[PDB]
C-alpha cells in the first residue's frame, strides 16, 4: 500500500479544514476583488 | 425520368375530376414541340 | 426581366450545378441525407423552378 | 497592491460552515474508532 | 478648453499607470467593485465587449 | 415563416406545427429544427398554425428548413378536401389501363397518387 | 526506483518548455497587446472629444 | 507535525503568489503571469455563471474558485516525483466532498424547506412510479456524497501508483541481460506518456469538481 | 461454517455483475435525448417527462440486482 | 484462512461491474459530441443535460466500486 | 498462507476485466469526434475541450478497475 | 509455492482478456477516420493528427492490462 | 502436478483476449467498404490508412496469442 491506514485523520483532517477556511476567506476578501479592480479599471478607461 | 417530371406526372394526376378548375385544366396543356438541332441542321420538331 | 412596368431589362442568371452544391460552404448547415443524393434532386428540381420563373 | 473588501462570507456560507464542524467531529469519533483496530 | 487640451494631453497614462492611482484618481473604482461585491457578481458588463474571456462551454 | 406554394398560389407566408411527407417518410416540423433539405413526396400534408390545423394534398417537391427558420415548401400544386370519390374511381380507371401501357413511369405515379387518395 | 521517475519528470519539464512556453509567451503577449490597444484607443478618443 | 501538515502549508504558500508576485504594484496591462489566473477566472466565471445562474451566481463564485484553485495547485505538486499527495489520503478529498454534499442538503432544508424533498421527484410521471422515482433519486442524491471525492482521489492516486510501478518495473528491465540495454528507450517513453496524462486527468478533475459542485448547486439554489 | 461464510462472499460478488448493464441502459436513454432534441429543441418539453420514466425503469432492473447483492451479504 | 481468501476473490468479481458504466459514459458523450456538431446551437442547454446523463451512468459503476471495496477491506 | 497468496492473484485477474469497457468507450468517444468533425467542418474549435472531458470521465471508470486490481495483486 | 504460481499462470490467462477491449477500440477509431474522410474528402489534414491521438489513447487502456498480466507472471 | 494442470488452463483463458481484435478487424473492413461504396474515388488515399489500422488492431490479439505461447512453452 502507498499508505492507506494512518491513524492520524483528525490531525490531517484539522490542518486541512483550516486551509480550506483561510483560502476561502483569503480569496474572498483579498485577491478576488483587486482582480475585479483590473476589469473594472481597464473598462473604467475604456468607457471613460 | 427526371424528378421534376416525375413530380409534374404526378401533378397530372392530381389535377385527374369534376372537383376542381379550370386554370389547373389550362396548367395541363402542352403547345411546342422542341425544335431538335444539330450543327444549324434541324432533326425534326417532335412535339414535347 | 421586366424592370418596370415601362423597363425591360435582358437579364441572366446562373444556374447552380449539383457538383456546386455539394461543396458550397455552408452546405454543412444544410444536411439529412446521404442515401438520397439531394444535390442531384435539387438540381433537377431548381433547374424548373428557376426555367419557369424565368419564362414568367 | 492587496486592498481587501469584505465579501458576503455570513449566512452566505452557514450551511458550509456547519457541515464543516459536523465532519470535524464525526471524524475525531472515527479516528478514535480507527485507532482501536 | 485649450488649457484643458494640453492637461489632458499632459495627463494621458497611454502607457502604464498603477490601478491604485485609479482608485485615487477616482474612488468611483472601489465604489463598484464594493457594490459588485455587495451583489456577488464579478462579472464586470462591458468588459467583455471589448476584452476577451475564456469559456469551455 | 412558413411558405407553402404553388407557381400560380402562395398559400402560407414561424407557423406552429407542420407535419410533412417526404422522401425520408414523414417528419413533422415545430419551431426550429435543425435547416434540412427534405425531398417531398406526394403527401397528404398538414398545417398547423396554432391550434388550427388545415388539410392539404400535395404533389410533392422540397422542403427545407431555412437556417433562418424559414420553412420554405415548395411544390407544384396542392387544399385536400377539394382533391376529394368519382375522381377515385376514374384514377382507378385510368391506372389500369396505363398499368397495361416512360408509360411504366406514368403507371407507377398512376398507382401511386392513387394508394395516396385512395388513404383520403 | 524513484530516480528513473525523476529522469521521466526532467523530461516533461524539457517538453514543456520546448514546445508550451513558446506558446505561452505568444499567448501572453497577445492578450498585452490587445489590452494596449484598447487603452491607447481610448486615449485616442478623449483626445478627439477635446479638439471637438 | 505531519508530511499532510506540511504540504498544506506549502500549498497556501504557493497559492499567495499567484495573487502576490505575479504582477508588480498592479499596474492597468497586467503582468504575463496574472494573464493565466484571469482565463482561469473568466473560465470559472463563464461555468457557473453557465451552472448556477442566479443572482447568486457570484456569490457562490469564491467558493467554486478556490475549490477549482486548490485541485489545480495540489495536482502538479503531486506530480513531483518526491512529492506525497494530499490526495494519496483519499479521506480527506472524500471528507471535502462529504462537507459540501451535507452543505448541499443542509441549503436545500433552509432554501426551501420540506418541499426541498420536491427535488427528488423530478417531474410527474405515473402516480403508483413517483415513489419508485424518489427512492433511486434519493439513493442518486446521496451517491453525490462520494462520487465527487472519490473520482479525484483515485484518478490522482491510481496515476501515481501506476507511474511508480512502471519506474520499478523498468529499473528490473535494466537488471535483464544486455539486450535490453540497447533498444531500452522505449519503456522511459512510456513513463513519459502516462506523466503527460496524469497531468491532463489532474486538471481535468479540478474542472470536473467544479462542474459537479455546480450542478448540485444548481439544483440545491433552485428547486428541481 | 467457514466454507459458508466464504460462499456468502462470493456469491455477493457474482450478483453486483448484473449492474453493468443498467449502467450502459441509462445512457442509452440519455443518448436518444440529445440527439431527439438536437433534432427538434422544442419536442424537448414532451419528451423530458419520458426521459425520466425511461430513467427509472433502467435503473430499476439494476436496483433489483444490487438488492440480491445486499440479500446474499446481509441475509 | 478460506474466509480471508473468499474475501479477496469475491471483490474481484465485483470489479467486473465497473465495464458497463465505462461504456455507459462514453455513450453520453458521444450523444453529446453529435449532438453538438448537428445543430450547433443547442449547446448551451444540453451540455447540463450531458453532465446530468454522466453523473446517473458514473452513479451505477460507482456502487459497483463500494460493493468492491466493502468486500476487499470488509 | 499459499491459498491467500493464490486467492489474492486470481482475484486480481478478476479486476483486469474491467478495463477492457473504458477502452472501448474511449474509443467511441473518439468516433464520435471525427464524425462530428467531418458533420460540420467547423464544430472542432468548441467541441475538442469538450472531447477531452469526455475522454477523461470514460477513462477515470477504467482508473478505478485498474486501481482495484492493484489493490489485490499489491496488497 | 506449486499452488501460488499455478495462480500465477492462471491469472495472466484472464489478464489477456483486458487487451480485448484495446482491438475493438483500434478499430473503432480507423473506422470512424475511414467514414469521416470518405464523407468529407478533404477533412483528413486536420483529422490525421485527431487520429494518431485517438490510436494512442486507446492503445494505452489494453497496455495496462498487459501489464498487469505481466505482474501476475 | 498443479503447476502443469494450470499451465494448460492458463492457455484456454488465454484465447478469449484475442477475440475482441477478431470482431475489431472486421469493423475496420467494413468502414472501408461502406466508405469506398459512398464516394467511389477516396480509395488510394483511404487504403494506405485502412492498412495501417487494420494492422495497429491486428497487433493487440497478436500480444494475447504470445501471452497464451509464452505460457505454453515456460
Amino acid at each position: 500500500m502507498p499508505q492507506l491506514v494512518p491513524f492520524y485523520f483528525m490531525n490531517q483532517l484539522t490542518y486541512g479544514f483550516l486551509l480550506m477556511i483561510t483560502l476561502l476567506i483569503l480569496f474572498s476578501q483579498f485577491f478576488l476583488p483587486m482582480i475585479l479592480r483590473l476589469y473594472v479599471s481597464r473598462l473604467f478607461i475604456s468607457k471613460l | 425520368i427526371s424528378y421534376a417530371a416525375y413530380l409534374n406526372v404526378a401533378a397530372q394526376a392530381i389535377r385527374s375530376t369534376e372537383l376542381q378548375t379550370a386554370s389547373v385544366l389550362n396548367r395541363s396543356q402542352t403547345d411546342a414541340f422542341y425544335t431538335q438541332y444539330k450543327n444549324a441542321s434541324e432533326p425534326t420538331p417532335i412535339t414535347k | 426581366d421586366p424592370v418596370s412596368s415601362l423597363s425591360f431589362e435582358p437579364s441572366e442568371k446562373p444556374i447552380f450545378n449539383a457538383k456546386t452544391i455539394e461543396q458550397s460552404p455552408s452546405f454543412g448547415k444544410f444536411e439529412i441525407d446521404t442515401d438520397a443524393n439531394v444535390p442531384r434532386d435539387l438540381f433537377e428540381y431548381t433547374l424548373a423552378n428557376q426555367m419557369l420563373t424565368a419564362m414568367a | 497592491m492587496l486592498k481587501r473588501f469584505p465579501t458576503p462570507i455570513l449566512k452566505v456560507y452557514w450551511p458550509f460552515f456547519v457541515a464543516g464542524a459536523a465532519v470535524y467531529y464525526g471524524m475525531s469519533k472515527a479516528a478514535d474508532l480507527s485507532s482501536n483496530t | 478648453l485649450q488649457s484643458t487640451l494640453d492637461n489632458i494631453q499632459s495627463a494621458r497614462p497611454f502607457d502604464e499607470l498603477t490601478v491604485d492611482d485609479l482608485t485615487k484618481i477616482k474612488p468611483e473604482i472601489d465604489a463598484k467593485v464594493e457594490e459588485m461585491v455587495k451583489k456577488g457578481k464579478w462579472d464586470v458588463p462591458g468588459y467583455k465587449d471589448r476584452f476577451g474571456n475564456l469559456n469551455v462551454m | 415563416k412558413l411558405q407553402f406554394a404553388l407557381p400560380h398560389e402562395t398559400l402560407y407566408s414561424e407557423v406552429t406545427q407542420v407535419n410533412l411527407p417526404a422522401k425520408s417518410g414523414r417528419i413533422g416540423v415545430l419551431a426550429n429544427h435543425v435547416p434540412t433539405v427534405e425531398q417531398l413526396l406526394p403527401g397528404v400534408v398538414e398545417v398547423m398554425e396554432g391550434s388550427n390545423s388545415k388539410k392539404f394534398f400535395i404533389s410533392g417537391g422540397f422542403a427545407t428548413v431555412q437556417p433562418d427558420s424559414q420553412l420554405c415548401v415548395t411544390a407544384i400544386e396542392a387544399p385536400l378536401e377539394s382533391f376529394s370519390e368519382n375522381i377515385k374511381n376514374l384514377l382507378a380507371e385510368a391506372k389500369k389501363n396505363v398499368s397495361s401501357s416512360r408509360e411504366a413511369a406514368e403507371a407507377a405515379i398512376q398507382v401511386e397518387v392513387l394508394e395516396n387518395l385512395q388513404s383520403v | 526506483d524513484e530516480s528513473i521517475l525523476l529522469l521521466t519528470f526532467l523530461g516533461f519539464t524539457g517538453l514543456v518548455a520546448k514546445y508550451l512556453a513558446p506558446a505561452y509567451k505568444d499567448f501572453a503577449d497577445a492578450r498585452m497587446k490587445k489590452v494596449s490597444d484598447v487603452l491607447n484607443a481610448s486615449r485616442n478618443k478623449h483626445v478627439e472629444a477635446v479638439k471637438d | 507535525l505531519t508530511t499532510f501538515s506540511l504540504y498544506t502549508i506549502i500549498v497556501l504558500l504557493v497559492i499567495t503568489s499567484l495573487y502576490t508576485l505575479t504582477n508588480n504594484n498592479n499596474k492597468i496591462i497586467g503582468s504575463r503571469w496574472l494573464i493565466s489566473q484571469e482565463a482561469i477566472y473568466d473560465t470559472i466565471m463563464n461555468m457557473t455563471k453557465g451552472q448556477i445562474g442566479g443572482k447568486n451566481w457570484g456569490l457562490y463564485f469564491p467558493m467554486i474558485f478556490t475549490l477549482f484553485m486548490f485541485i489545480f495547485i495540489a495536482n502538479l505538486i503531486s506530480m513531483i516525483p518526491y512529492s506525497f499527495a494530499l490526495s494519496a489520503h483519499l479521506v480527506f478529498i472524500i471528507s471535502l466532498s462529504i462537507v459540501i454534499w451535507l452543505g448541499n442538503t443542509i441549503l436545500g432544508l433552509y432554501k426551501h424547506g420540506w418541499v426541498f424533498f420536491s427535488l427528488f421527484v423530478p417531474a410527474g410521471t405515473p402516480l403508483p412510479l413517483v415513489p419508485l422515482l424518489v427512492i433511486i433519486e434519493t439513493l442518486s442524491y446521496f451517491a453525490r456524497a462520494i462520487s465527487l471525492g472519490l473520482r479525484l482521489g483515485s484518478n490522482i492516486l491510481a496515476g501515481h501508483l501506476l507511474m511508480v510501478i512502471l519506474a520499478g518495473l523498468t529499473f528490473n528491465f535494466m537488471l535483464i541481460n544486455l539486450f535490453t540495454l540497447v533498444f531500452g528507450f522505449v519503456p522511459l517513453a512510456m513513463i513519459l506518456a502516462i506523466m503527460m496524462l496524469e497531468f491532463a486527468i489532474g486538471i481535468i478533475q479540478g474542472y470536473v469538481w467544479a462542474i459537479l459542485t455546480a450542478s448540485y448547486l444548481k439544483d440545491a439554489v433552485y428547486l428541481h | 461454517m467457514q466454507l459458508v461464510l466464504a460462499a456468502k462472499y462470493i456469491g455477493a460478488g457474482i450478483s453486483t455483475i448484473g449492474l453493468l448493464g443498467a449502467g450502459i441502459g441509462i445512457a442509452i436513454v440519455f443518448a436518444a435525448l440529445i440527439n431527439g432534441v438536437s433534432r427538434n429543441p422544442s419536442i424537448k418539453d414532451t419528451v423530458f417527462p419520458m426521459a425520466i420514466l425511461g430513467f427509472a425503469l433502467s435503473e430499476a432492473t439494476g436496483l433489483f440486482c444490487l438488492m440480491v447483492s445486499f440479500l446474499l451479504l446481509f441475509g
